[PDB]
């Protein structure tokens, strides 16, 4: 049986511009089985509301999910992408950069 | 095991008329003779509703239906011309899902049998 | 050239029941139904402004046609367990995806159609159509109650007729959007690493379709390399995002240059910073 | 007789079988079969419906569980014989059965809405 | 529209 590993992206739809409304994206992918937990963090907080796409899969069979929320950067907020799945040894944190 | 009179043993009935459910794969031609021993006609698609019957029963079939060239007219087996629509070197008819196909002539595919 | 790919998959559940079927339908790069037996509305739905405009003729089809399907499959998943003589205890994943390719004459070009149990290749259409090639030496049981059966036909009929026909279908239904070319605004960024070594980050954004490039070449000219290159990423508005980055001794920056290759560009761009 | 069968209905085996396109539940199909003085199929063995084999869509048939008996049972009383389904066991007992003229069977919602098929015996 | 038939594995 198969076991792939989430490759995970934290990023913004348009590029962060301080105070300005714009949204959160968290984008898992090329991972097997399809169960998988993601949750986005402000400043170590669990963001609640946070939807995500429909469960796809690319050519090699592995999946693909688009978590996302509305949300507004500041110089003080910091954001993040805490991810589970079977093959991580423990969930995996990824911060946000808004220079990746 | 009683079976019905008007139609041979192992046939089913449905509309005035009698079907065969071939199950095995044949060429058109061989699909006509086959038909032919067993002392009917092939199968032919009376109404777009006995065709929804058809679609039920059987996915896909040869029908009683063929061109000479890649162009003169769809014919039935009457020589007479055919009254529905139907979509390179293909000449047979078939019955495909709810829907009329070309096919190639020397494909082997299943057929139906039917009577008055 | 345009796609209609549809992408299927049912994960089985021990506890409750009835396992999760979940149908995704692309055209080119943008999703515009799903199905999910396992939501609110256990029938298809639209997932694309271009298509809230169907009639109950068309999305009931559609969901005879997915719970059909998912049964199907509920089925499937014991009859494969089976053959791969599985705990009844564990939880296993089967998928299906199929899709046909226009030429950029408008017309068809290729199809294609396989099946996969617990991500690894099962079952897959042949090239021609006409028949089905096992996998795992264990799949050909279904080969040859396919191939017998002969399911090979309708299928290579979907792919060639109602498919086709359908996709052109869509992309007219959609026009405005599907068909219009968003080209990238590319743009480079500087990002010291020490007093030594700088990256020069590549970006592009807000891009359709996905395809696209990115490439770093500097004074001398192609390739360099210590280069870092990320996986094409959706910006969820439908277009994408990617960037390619490189590592630069510090002052030499201005021989460093980015070559943006994608559909919505008259000719390729270059970036310097 | 052996040759009635209404019309839309189709005879095999000496028997009226009228397989639907139409979607209702279980207590729903079970009285339109009433209706039309016809049972709501009940299956000797998988040959039934051999005529039809080709198909992949799933009736439903007339099995539910026997509060009474703790078995599954025909709705003439009968009882369902051990091999038809062999996974009978998983069925579970709060579901109706639904058929595949394959050989498939599925436990499903009493309420889940499924194409039917309608029997009328003629001995 | 999604294939209208699948296949019995």
């Amino acid at each position: 049986m198969i076991q792939r590993t989430p490759k995970i992206q934290v990023y913004s739809r348009h590029p962060a511009e301080n105070g300005k409304s714009n949204f959160l994206n968290c984008y898992v992918s090329g991972f097997h089985p399809s169960d998988i937990e993601v949750d986005l963090l402000k400043n170590g907080e669990r963001i609640e509301k946070v939807e995500h796409s429909d469960l796809s899969f690319s050519k090699d069979w592995s999946f693909y999910l688009l978590y996302y929320t509305e949300f507004t950067p500041t110089e003080k907020d910091e954001y993040a992408c805490r991810v589970n799945h079977v093959t991580l040894s423990q969930p995996k944190i990824v911060k946000w950069d808004r220079d990746m | 095991a009683r079976h019905c009179g008007h139609c041979p043993e192992e046939w089913i009935t449905y509309s005035n008329s009698c079907y065969y459910i071939g199950k095995e794969r044949r060429t058109w031609e061989e699909s006509l003779l086959a038909c032919t021993s067993k002392n009917s006609s092939l199968l032919s698609i009376d109404n777009e509703e006995e065709m929804k019957f058809l679609s039920i029963i059987s996915p896909s079939s040869w029908i009683g239906v063929f061109r000479n060239s890649s162009h003169h007219p769809w014919v039935t087996m009457n020589g007479l011309a055919f009254k529905h629509e139907i979509k390179a070197e293909l000449n047979c008819a078939v019955l495909q899902v709810n829907r009329l196909k070309s096919a190639q002539c020397g494909s082997s595919i299943i057929y139906h049998c039917k009577h008055k | 050239s345009h796609s209609l790919k549809y992408f299927h998959t049912s994960v089985s559940r021990p506890g409750r029941g009835e396992p999760r079927f979940i149908s995704v339908g692309y055209v080119d790069d943008t999703q515009f139904v799903r199905f999910d037996n396992d939501a609110a509305s256990p029938r298809m739905v639209p997932r694309a402004p271009w298509m809230e405009q169907e009639g109950s003729e068309y999305w009931d089809r559609e969901t005879r046609s997915a719970r059909d399907t998912a049964q199907i499959f509920r089925v499937n998943l014991r009859t494969l367990r089976g053959y791969y003589n599985q705990s009844e205890a564990g939880s296993h994943t089967l998928q299906w995806m199929h899709g046909c390719e226009l030429g950029p004459d408008r017309r068809f070009l290729r199809g294609y159609e396989q099946f996969a149990y617990d991500g690894k290749d099962y079952l897959t259409l042949n090239e021609d159509l006409r028949s089905w090639t096992a996998v795992d030496t264990a799949a050909q049981i279904s080969e040859q109650k396919s191939n017998d059966a002969s399911e090979a036909e309708h299928q290579r009929a979907y792919l060639e007729d109602t498919c086709v026909e359908w996709l052109h279908k869509y992309l007219e239904k959609g026009k405005e959007t599907l068909l219009h070319l968003e080209p990238p605004k590319t743009h480079v960024t500087h990002h010291p690493i020490s007093d030594h070594e700088a990256t020069l980050r590549c970006w592009a954004l807000g891009f359709y379709p996905a395809e696209i490039t990115l490439t770093w070449q500097q004074d001398g000219e192609g390739h360099t390399q210590d280069t870092e290159l990320v996986e094409t990423r959706p910006a969820g508005d439908g277009t994408f995002q990617k960037w390619a980055a490189v590592v630069v001794p510090s002052g030499e920056e201005q021989r460093y240059t980015c070559h943006v290759q994608h559909e919505g560009l008259p000719e390729p761009v270059t970036l310097r910073w | 007789d052996c040759c009635s069968c209404q019309e839309k209905w189709v005879g095999y085996r000496c028997n009226c079988y009228f397989i639907s396109s139409e979607q209702k539940t279980w207590n729903e199909s079970r009285h339109l079969c009433a209706s039309q003085k016809s049972s709501l199929l009940q299956l000797q063995n998988t040959d039934e419906l051999d005529f039809m084999s080709s198909s992949q869509q799933f009736y439903w048939i007339g099995l539910s569980y026997s509060e009474e008996h703790t078995a599954w049972l025909w709705e003439n009383g009968s009882a369902l014989s051990q091999y038809l389904f062999p996974s009978f066991e998983t069925f579970n007992t709060k579901n109706c059965i639904a058929y595949n003229p394959n050989g498939n069977a599925l436990d499903e919602s009493c309420e889940d809405k499924n194409r039917y098929i309608c029997k009328q015996q003629l001995i | 529209v999604m294939a209208p038939r699948t296949l019995f594995l």
